[PDB]
């Protein structure tokens, strides 16, 4: 009869990939020093001593703390006295290291991002298993290798793979005789990004002294070729555990580089949403894209009065005229004849109440501040006001920059992309679109033209220089002679080519102190599109 | 800098174990430090003094193990043995582009040997996933030919 | 270097068999060093000096061991026996390409014997797995006759 033995077979966990089959992640074949468990506390310390001298960089006593600890293996034997030996810092010892009879040298995998810091608020990182992650998914136990963050985390059961073990006969010398049963780790464990990485070094330049976040996204599926939050941080620091030193630079950063900007960040839309707001207006009143109104430089409308951004004011106006010059008064009086319930419907069927759907952890939902939110959070009544300023996207009005990208490619296709970062992840468009409203969209389009093209425009002496025709929306959302953390937030969103809409750029920078100042960064992304073919 | 000084088997240490030799001893050499021995313009094994004796432990050997490179890329792994005492290098990356016939020579990254010496060919190549192996074919393992001949490679510490 | 230096085996040393047998002294060996055997041109087996008595040990026997070459690629081995009594080449490579009839020879690097001497030839080889054996044919089994004319083999 004799006995059996059993050894697990653990994939290498899954290579993150480019679009163009780039890496973005991937392992890095290294070292570690094993010796046996159970031992006597008088050979250990002679052992200890062996590996003090190959390892003179480390102290006699630091091995001590490391031999009784919370690391390990995955074996039924043996501890890793140190870990994380370069390939190279081998090259000398491994031979040495053979010569003394209980001591053991085995390969380890860890983690390696090539790019650092280049979208590392997409793809995330790795960490040793909580002791809660074991809990979550048992099979997280024969690496201790799972993702914490991001991609990384999204799609950590197939970058992980699955274990196959192989049982196994075996003699009182404890060697193998037949294969009893063998049965296969899986082995296509890769995962193929839809990120271009010369975009992200692009979109990585135009935000080298800003915060905010930058999105490029292919308006017919949903790819994201860009994604960048600024700050980003180094994955690679994250690997080995953090250092207590990192830790303190990344959190008492003021900038938040912890911060995922593009799915994890709330700011006030401003005017972007104003070709959503037009859309109901025309929808549920008795008027027409070219229903033309005075604008003067603002409005009365009992105690208090609400004011148009520039001073002068803007003559006789329509929609198309609106939303080019970011006009806020044809809102102010359209929506004193909207109710808040139509108005919220038609925002939120054009996607900002709600998640984007994008293949990360905890995408934020927005808020569409209406009649019965308002009530359940502050107990107070809806006035007027509120329809107002929420017309122009403020006041209690928040939404992701996702958002506004989803919502931006809806207005440009007529169809609602979802945004995704795996190739491989077909999301059907969405058509959350009557008749009636798909036929309007070409007006807000027109609009959306004219503030890239008009001379009017607001957005008209920043966005030239382009290779391609634009069609944009910008906006500025409150908190020369004021001090940085008190400066407006500035928008810029956007879909090219005009004539036969592809792709949308949505673009945010904290306290950039106006959406038209961010015509310049839209122009470069454009570009580089048109420089790499995409156009 | 690197020095070749002639050596030559006494006995094999063991009459049970064809993988060990008794060398003659060679003037002030280090104890301890592991010398590596070539032949025919190969590599057979590895050398350590020890309480004044010069014992050598070829190919397949438990305690032989050197730095070797494959190929034209210089893929670089560790010289071991399995249960069939067949030579095999052990630890190559994953991704690592080896072929069937592909040679293999001393990386010369260890201290033991120069780089450029014969080893063997890649004759047959394992998954273990985290990294790769390769067995070796046309190595010196029990030809008694190679046994006479030998050179000791010392390089400057 | 090396030299042969005649004796003759004057007696059997065990009464259980012929395998073991006193040699005529030869003056000043070393003690405990282990000398190989010649007769007719071909390794019989190995002798040692104890106690002032030399001590021929021959194929055959429990403790007759030495270094053999197998073929043209000189494969390395040890002369052994097994369960059978058979003289065997040991501690072979599974590796090797040896073949059936392929010439036995001293190897030379034992110091006991120099090499090129003739042993045997290969009539069968068992795969172990881990290592192979080959058995011999025309060997010199070791047989009833007290030898008159046998060589000791010095390697110095």
């Amino acid at each position: 009869r004799n006995m059996t033995k059993k050894e697990f077979l653990v994939p290498t966990r899954g290579n993150i990939t480019d679009r163009n089959d780039e890496f973005l992640a991937t392992n890095e074949l290294v070292f570690g020093v094993f010796l046996p468990s159970g031992l006597k506390q008088k050979d250990l310390l002679e052992k200890i001593e062996i590996i003090q001298k190959f390892f003179p960089n480390f102290s006699k006593e630091t091995l001590l703390n490391n031999y009784q600890k919370e690391n390990s293996l995955y074996n039924h034997n043996l501890i890793k006295v140190v870990g994380f030996i370069p390939y190279a810092t081998m090259q000398p010892l491994y031979a040495k290291l053979i010569q003394t009879q209980g001591i053991f040298a085995l390969p380890l995998d860890k983690r390696y991002y090539p790019n650092n810091a280049l979208a590392s608020h997409v793809l995330g990182y790795v960490g040793v298993a909580s002791l809660q992650d074991l809990k979550d998914d048992e099979e997280n136990q024969y690496s201790q290798i799972v993702g914490k963050t991001g991609i990384e985390k999204e799609y950590n059961k197939l970058l992980q793979g699955k274990v196959g073990y192989k049982i196994m006969r075996v003699n009182a010398l404890n060697q193998e005789l037949a294969t009893l049963e063998v049965v296969l780790p899986s082995t296509n464990n890769h995962l193929q990004l839809s990120l271009d990485k010369r975009l992200q070094k692009e979109a990585d330049k135009l935000f080298e002294n800003k915060r905010g976040a930058i999105l490029v996204m292919d308006a017919e599926n949903g790819e994201l070729l860009v994604a960048g939050s600024y700050p980003e941080y180094n994955l690679n620091d994250f690997v080995g555990g953090i250092s207590q030193d990192k830790w303190q630079k990344l959190q008492d950063d003021i900038y938040n580089p912890l911060l995922n900007r593009f799915a994890n960040a709330l700011y006030p839309p401003g005017s972007v949403v104003k070709m959503g707001v037009g859309l109901s207006f025309l929808e549920n009143l008795h008027i027409t894209e070219n229903t033309t109104i005075p604008t003067p430089p603002f409005i009365e409308v009992g105690k208090h009065k609400f004011r148009d951004w520039k001073k002068t004011g803007h003559g006789n106006s329509n929609l198309y005229k609106a939303i080019r010059e970011s006009v806020d008064v044809y809102f102010y009086k359209f929506g004193l004849e909207i109710s808040i319930e139509k108005l919220s419907k038609t925002l939120r069927e054009v996607g900002f109440g709600e998640k984007t759907g994008v293949d990360l952890p905890n995408e934020f939902v927005g808020i569409v501040p209406d009649n019965l939110w308002k009530l359940k959070r502050f107990n107070q009544d809806w006035r007027v006001g509120d329809t107002l300023i929420t017309a122009i996207g403020q006041g209690s009005f928040l939404a992701t920059p996702l958002q506004v990208l989803a919502y931006t490619g809806l207005i440009a296709t007529g169809k609602l992309a979802t945004p995704h970062f795996a190739i491989n992840n077909k999301q059907p468009l969405k058509d959350p679109l009557n008749s009636f409203q798909k036929k309007k969209l070409q007006a807000l389009r027109v609009g959306m033209y004219e503030v890239c093209n008009h001379k009017d425009g607001t957005a008209y002496h920043s966005t030239r220089g382009s290779k391609i025709t634009l069609a944009c929306k910008t906006g500025t959302a409150q908190v020369k002679d004021m001090e940085y953390f008190h400066r407006s937030h500035a928008w810029i969103t956007a879909f090219l080519p005009y004539e036969k809409p592809k792709y949308a750029i949505t673009i945010l920078v904290e306290h950039g102190e106006g959406g038209s100042k961010l015509g310049g960064l839209l122009v470069k992304m454009s570009n580089k599109l048109y420089e790499l073919g995409y156009l | 800098k690197m020095t070749y000084t002639p050596t030559f088997m006494t006995s094999f240490i063991s009459l049970e174990d064809t993988h060990s030799v008794s060398l003659n001893p060679i003037v002030n050499l280090e104890e301890n430090k592991i010398y590596g021995l070539v032949s025919h313009n190969q590599a057979i094994g590895i050398a350590v003094l020890e309480k004044g004796r010069l014992n050598g432990f070829l190919n397949a050997h438990k305690r032989c193990a050197y730095s070797v490179m494959i190929g034209q890329n210089q893929v670089l792994g560790f010289i071991g043995t399995n249960f069939k005492q067949e030579l095999v290098v052990d630890f190559i990356v994953p991704s690592a582009e080896i072929n069937i016939g592909d040679q293999v020579l001393t990386s010369g990254l260890d201290g033991i040997f120069g780089a450029g010496v014969f080893v063997g060919e890649v004759s047959s190549i394992e998954d273990h996933y985290t990294y790769k192996s390769a067995v070796l074919k046309n190595a010196f393992l029990s030809g008694a030919k190679l046994l006479r001949h030998v050179f000791l490679s010392d390089v400057k510490n």
